[PDB]
């Protein structure tokens, strides 16, 4: 004890060390647990040959049944709008997002061709150098301005644009409480960021309040790692898969409550909804400063190609150097940027189309009532909703089949409906096939009700 | 596989020296970076930067600081250079609306006045097609006054229109393949037709320095990514062959595919990539290649038939050729070529056909008319000139620009021009007395190149005279005497 | 798998202090064995070995010396124990040639008198067949005035009789198999059935205890060997999971067969096969199973019908099954019973068959007499008399041993009985002390064995009476006191 | 330099350790070129069970084409011997092994029968422990003295013999030099024994002095080892596969002039040949101590199971305790080696036998000269030679149907004839298909033209 650790302090130096040495080789030993064999083999040349031949690859593409619903493509034989003509039949056009009527419009056409004649068709660049035009610059300045807000950004293409947003600011090891019924874009950016998705009941308040009490007890578990960790909330204005509108103001108190911050996709909202149509947001009197992030697509409303995000600059700022469909990729052609300012130019001239569309919508929402096979899922407001089959067959094929039979007998009639198509290997919850039907300020009320009546009776005729 | 023509390419080292004032330049700018921040920390300078409402204080912290470091401190002291807006047609002369920013370049002021004849080198024109007038944009204004600006569906509802299938009948002529497809965006080709060909269980193998759409492509599948060294052939071979050996990582099970993710023409190096060696080895190791002819399908070749007639190989030995209309043609967009049962599949199974907006009517309009003009179908000779001009412009510029004792990187073909700055300061310096001189050029940096290479990318078209290239020389040549950019000791 | 009955075996440990003077004992042994080498090289003691011939005095050396140090050291001590040879009918009474030696075991020299009536507990009598008058003695002297000594040929050329015939067709209805087959030696059935069924790329899977011969045809085929240990069906398990799973050792192949060789009773441990458990296994994991029952097929079940009877289980389930007529039949021989595919494809492609000379005829005449004595063919009852004889002598011998305090190893049905001496000098003391009290034991010692265990073994039988078991155990009390050879604590 | 082994000598004790530890931990780091990943990844349960029941193993037996020559066992109906009776057709026995008609002595039955009163049949346990009688000590010394040599062991198995006496002295790490066409047992022991196997062309001494020849090149290029190396040439005395004698002389000069000992097998030779009837080495007049080992089997011309080896004891005493088939099998029953003493005693009683045996062999021999498709391989003093296709066709398997058709229509008249057996694809150099004919000193001289017309005969009628 005392007197051997002074025997130790009286002894030498080097033999100590040497001593010191030999305790280090003894605990090394005592955990080297590794019982290595101490063996080496290779494979011989001939080896090597004989496994490359034994391999066969698969083919890249898997055969084709030949029977899909979607191999045949509808044929349009000249601009997609109001009384068009698809398969060499003519109709009356049920299943364009067209909801204002800007496609043909002779102003907006007026205005493309005007910065058609000066610019050109393409940009030829990416928007880091040599292709930002001041056409650019002016549309982004208004899209600002129409949704009082401070800054926002252009992509050219829709897709692109939440799929690129999504992964700017989510990252590995965060949390993302997403809606069940988001669509595809949204998927493919929570995909793309590898940060925890967490989904909830659709349009379920009790759904996401539970997620983030359990959150709630995990972040009391380790407050360390839950101070280094972001949490978002992505959903959408009004649904694409369902037509159902989402509840703001809980989503803003629950927000405010749990410290996660707002991703909004307004793309059939945008130009629809609102006494000015600004989105769920005008809707509900929510202010703006409320959501972080908003996204849209111009190509519904405005009838234009490409996609934009709308926030304030502290939010915004960061897409430009890491949003990678901006970094690296062409910017918008002038063409359907100068189409997009015009349209906004004209939907801030005259406000009165959103009330006629929901007047139209509500219209048609409540006639198409009463149908025995077929039930009307989404909301009264909404300009694209769902007929789905109300006693569903025993398989999505023939579900498929007896809806396809249903809009062939209606394009035989002067209606051109369409049919919802998902990928079915690749979507999160995939929703069951439905026709779909969607209202613009430019049908008639005559065309509506003679729609209802026909569809009414085919669907009599087919499923009865 | 064998070259019917030589193929050489040329990347000189760097100098010691200069790799050494570079390292200098950047410990520098590492040092003073962070002094910059414990300043902008302690509030005893003014942050310019927006701040989180007050709201929204307590919530976590949006950004991670340190992420930024090199954007506040490297970044924003040049960058004046690259978002630089352009008020006219960008051809071989384009207008630059010019700014300026007391604020050392956080926040840019607008003067009335514009600069005007700026010879464009950073524009991605390589046959001319950037006209304002002519016949491409005559076509352009007839489909827009029939049509309209854009479609408002996807191609599997309603979205589908005559034109879109001229348009892929045509590429499919033209590329030489049975069939052909075409989107609305070069980039969501390929990450949206890359997660459909191969999925978990698959081998990729992915160039050294592809593009982000290919490599976001590829990760959106969940195949396993293996990276191979920049045209090593050996390298590859070493790759397969272990792929082929030893099968899956964890459980030793043959891989279901393999794929191996190539381009025409990289577009910072401006190296051709190597197509008969990796031809070879893909029919020898069974392997399937996809080959993105963004940049080569207007530039190369005797016709403009991309690389595979550069070579003068098959187009069938190449399993899916990807392509963008964006550098050649004059017009957004993209397509895939192959056999008709791949084309039937994509059609089926994509993400872009069956979620995404078609193309635009005026686009695929102006494509149609330009890919007409290249084949020769309007009858006139103007396809062969510009495809010739644009050989000779290249010859001469790499000639000229070799002989006065610049280092550049690449194939004597591509029209891809890189010269080399490598330093850090020199990246604003020759961009700044370049926009002086009334030439518009490119400047590369750190983080997106290695260490010690940054680059200047000329790209040239057959818009560009023989005076053009004349008066850009003679510039380049007196900067490089300013400068002091020859680095090269061969000459 | 599930037992009808109770499987209880009892392996009591060693003690420690025993173990320690083991220890003791042989590193003596060990140091006194230097010193011997010692002397014998520098010529101080005359060596009693032969040597190589002058002619061969500069050739290599035939053997290696140090191979053969426990020979000449402690083998040849004891020596006197093993090879004494009979000259009577191997009863359980036996005549022993006594022999003396005034070399110290190097060489013998036999006295005329001869030692009678000496207890037989060595020989491997399980039904007490080896008599010399008899049924079977008068049918064997019949077909040696017929037949003669021995054929002079092989099976496949002309040395097929019909005697071979007939006596496999009666090993086929006593096992209950489809077919079987017969050879002349039991060791050569392993050595040269097993080469032939499994060969390079297969996978056996050996016991810890299988006997010399499974192994050498083990290791004549090319194939793979792994040991599990003893009666350890977890490791059985582990092993079969670990080859399915992992494949062949360099390159990840498929395991073209699993082979699993297996006994009924092993002789030295006495411990019979966990017969369900295994093959619960074999079903489970599709491997093939091989049985070797050349103790059990005579000694063990109701009627002698081997383990698959003792445990009641289906003979169908067992793919191979070996067996020797050498220990309950009372003559030599070996065979293999199976399906008759397996039977044609042994006729065809067995080593034996083809150049190895048949059996006797008046051996299988003897074999088919016992088989159809036992099977109660005569119409007697002496098949079934002594199958149930031994059992009672078996229960009745371990029962009484094992309540005097000794150490036994096996399960209690096994009708060998090892007891346990566990010391080196205590081999020989106990091999001549029983002797000299008219009993013949047999003993191993450490080469063969564990070294801390050496052992004497007792091999039952239907000949031996209450009255001569009453005296062996006896003698056997008596000089357990005399060696303090009791170390069990548990009674 | 000096200076600096200086100013180290005068610094401390404790630095210069901690100074040399860092000196061994950057030698260490030099070589550790051991680029190791640090990564460990294992296998799932249910990927375990998936693996397990993808495999699928080959069946036990390949299926037969049951059109096997071999198939089809000949089936004696009594004794075989001298007018035999085979497949139900009364013949004369050309094919057993029973060179000197001592299968069928009345007084060899009368010993085995004496025997058999007083031992039994088995002896119910090895050699080891009470399994030797006083017969097998009796046979032991009687072969050792028959053949003029100090001792000699007994197996109770033919086969098991040299394979088992083989292994026993050929270890790993030794040279052995066998004839090309050595009996299967040799291979077999040879397999057994992991020495490394080097092949010379039969009776040639060309090929065995170019092979030791190289061995002394290799020798001089390593002393040390070639110090602990030992070299074995085994050879047979009259080879089965081809019935040609060996070259025993110029094998005893290349012995002691290269330093070899010699294995020899006499299991042809031991009855037949020599003036006594003692091998190979009587008839060369060769020394029997020149001879290490010499292996034989009592099957052929004593008529009893079992082998043996012959030698001097400090060569024979390491088989009782090497010898696998002497240390782990049963010995041979009373009632053979009675009969192998009586066969002993009866050969050396008259040794007349083999003078008679060779007057038949040489008859027969020059007798079967002169047929057009079979050509007589052997030599004119073995009593088994054979019978090859001269001009052989393209396939194995038409040979040996030629030759079963020879050998059925043999029988048919009453010439009982056999064909050589030998496994295809374990035969080291399997040799051609041959039918296989053997004299006695019981068949007569009229027998002995028969068989020759009979042959000859049959072989013009089948090979024209
Ligand atoms: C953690 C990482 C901290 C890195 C400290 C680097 C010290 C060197 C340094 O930048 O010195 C700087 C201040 O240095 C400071 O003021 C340190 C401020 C850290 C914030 C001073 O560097 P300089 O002399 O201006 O060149
Ligand atoms: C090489 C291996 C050598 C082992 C030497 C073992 C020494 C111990 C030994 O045996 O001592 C012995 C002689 O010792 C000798 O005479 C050594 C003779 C070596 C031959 C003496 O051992 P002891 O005292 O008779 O007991």
């Amino acid at each position: 004890l005392v007197e051997m650790v002074q025997a130790l302090y009286e002894a030498p130096a080097y033999h100590l060390i040497l001593e010191g040495i030999l305790i280090l080789w003894i605990i090394r030993l005592l955990f080297s647990k590794t019982y290595k064999l101490q063996e080496r083999s290779d494979l011989t040349v001939k080896e090597k040959e004989e496994l490359i031949e034994e391999w066969q690859p698969e083919p890249l593409v898997p055969p084709v049944p030949k029977d899909h619903p979607a191999l045949n493509y509808n044929i349009v034989s000249g601009p997609p709008s109001h009384k068009t003509v698809v398969n060499g039949k003519e109709c009356i056009n049920f299943a364009s997002f067209n909801f204002l009527g800007l496609l043909d419009n002779p102003r907006v056409k007026a205005a493309a061709l005007a910065s058609l004649k000066k610019y050109g068709v393409g940009t030829c660049g990416p928007r880091g150098f040599y292709g930002t035009f001041d056409v650019h610059l002016d549309l982004e300045d208004r899209l600002a301005k129409f949704m009082k807000t401070e800054e926002a950004i252009i992509y050219s293409y829709g897709f692109a644009t939440i799929a690129s947003a999504i992964p700017a600011y989510s990252k590995r090891g965060d949390i993302v409480f997403v809606d069940r019924a988001a669509c595809f874009a949204i998927q493919k950016g929570l995909q793309a960021s590898r940060s925890d998705i967490k989904l909830f009941k659709h349009n379920d308040m009790a759904d996401l309040e539970r997620l983030l009490k359990e959150q709630e007890i995990e972040d009391q578990k380790n407050p360390r790692k839950a101070r280094v960790t972001r949490r978002f909330i992505v959903v959408e204005g009004l649904y694409m898969n369902t037509g159902t509108i989402c509840p703001l103001p809980e989503l803003v108190k629950l927000k405010y409550k749990y410290k996660a911050r707002i991703f909004l996709e307004e793309s059939l909202s945008f130009g629809v909804l609102g006494e000015h149509g600004r989105g769920v947001t005008e809707h509900y009197g929510i202010n703006i400063d409320d959501i972080d992030l908003i996204s849209a697509n111009m190509e519904n409303a405005l009838a234009s190609i490409g996609g934009f995000c709308c926030g304030r600059s502290f939010v915004i700022d960061h897409q430009r150097l890491s949003g990678q469909g901006y970094c690296f990729s062409a910017s918008l052609p002038p063409l359907l940027a100068a189409a997009a300012i015009e349209a906004l130019n004209i939907m801030e001239e005259n406000p009165g189309i959103f009330a006629v569309l929901k007047e139209k919508c509500g219209q048609i929402h409540k006639a198409l009532q009463g149908i025995s096979g077929l039930k009307v899922v989404g909301e009264s407001l909404s300009p694209a909703f769902h007929l789905q089959l109300e006693e569903s067959t025993g398989s999505r094929e023939q579900d498929v089949r007896l809806l396809q039979e249903i809009v062939d007998q209606c394009m035989n009639r002067s209606i051109a409906l369409t049919q919802a198509r998902y990928l079915e290997k690749e979507e999160k919850c995939l929703p069951p096939p439905s026709i779909r039907v969607v209202v613009t300020v430019e049908q008639t009320e005559e065309e509506l009700e003679r729609a209802a009546s026909t569809i009414k009776e085919v669907a009599q005729a087919v499923l009865l | 596989g064998l070259y019917k023509r030589p193929f050489n390419e040329a990347f000189e080292e760097t100098p010691m020296l200069v790799a050494v004032l570079t390292y200098v330049g950047y410990g520098v700018l590492t040092l003073f970076g962070y002094l910059r921040d414990f300043l902008r920390y302690w509030r005893i300078e003014k942050c310019h930067h927006a701040t989180e409402r007050e709201e929204q204080k307590d919530f976590v912290s949006l950004y991670q600081d340190f992420e930024n470091f090199y954007t506040r401190n490297l970044y924003m002291r040049i960058r004046d250079n690259w978002n630089r807006p352009i008020c006219s047609v960008p051809g071989a002369r384009v207008d630059i609306m010019e700014r300026q920013s007391h604020d050392y370049n956080w926040s840019f002021k607008y003067t009335g006045n514009i600069i005007k004849g700026v010879i464009n080198m950073g524009s991605y024109n390589y046959l001319g097609f950037a006209r304002n007038t002519g016949s491409c944009q005559e076509a352009a204004a007839k489909v827009l006054e029939e049509y309209g600006a854009g479609v408002c569906s996807t191609r599997q509802e309603i979205g589908n229109l005559d034109k879109h299938e001229e348009l892929e009948e045509l590429v499919a002529r033209f590329l030489g393949v049975e069939a052909a497809m075409a989107y609305g965006m070069g980039f969501a080709t390929n990450s949206m037709n890359i997660p459909a060909l191969v999925g978990k269980g698959c081998l990729i193998l992915s160039d050294e320095l592809n593009h982000a759409s290919l490599v976001l492509g590829a990760r959106l599948s969940g195949a396993t990514i293996r990276i191979f060294k920049h045209n090593n052939m050996q390298s590859l071979e070493k790759l397969l062959k272990d792929a082929i050996v030893y099968g899956q990582p964890r459980t030793r099970r043959p891989w279901k595919k393999i794929l191996i993710l190539v381009e025409g023409i990289y577009s910072m190096e401006g190296s051709i990539v190597r197509l008969p060696e990796v031809i070879a080895l893909k029919k020898k190791y069974k392997a399937y290649l996809y080959l993105d002819e963004a940049h080569s399908i207007g530039a190369l070749g005797p016709t403009g038939r991309g690389v595979v007639e550069y070579f003068g190989l098959d187009p069938e030995d190449v399993d899916v050729m990807m392509g963008t209309f964006t550098k050649s043609f004059g017009a957004s967009g993209g397509y895939i070529g192959g056999k008709k049962e791949l084309i039937d599949y994509l059609r089926t199974h994509s993400h872009s056909a069956v979620y995404a907006t078609s193309l635009s009517p005026p686009v695929v309009e102006q494509i149609i008319t330009s890919m007409k003009c290249i084949m020769g179908q309007d009858g006139t000779s103007l396809g062969k000139e510009c495809v010739q001009q644009l050989a000779e412009n290249t010859r001469y510029f790499r000639r000229r620009l070799k002989e006065m004792g610049f280092i550049i990187y690449g194939n004597e073909d591509s029209p891809v021009v890189p010269l080399m700055l490598y330093m850090p300061a020199k990246i604003g310096a020759f961009g700044r007395e370049m926009l002086k001189r009334n030439i518009g050029v490119v400047v590369v940096g750190f983080p997106a190149t290695p260490i010690i290479e940054s680059r200047a990318r000329f790209c040239l078209s057959a818009a560009h005279t023989k005076e053009i290239l004349d008066t850009a020389l003679k510039e380049i040549d007196e900067v490089g005497d300013l400068l002091q950019l020859k680095y090269s000791r061969h000459r």
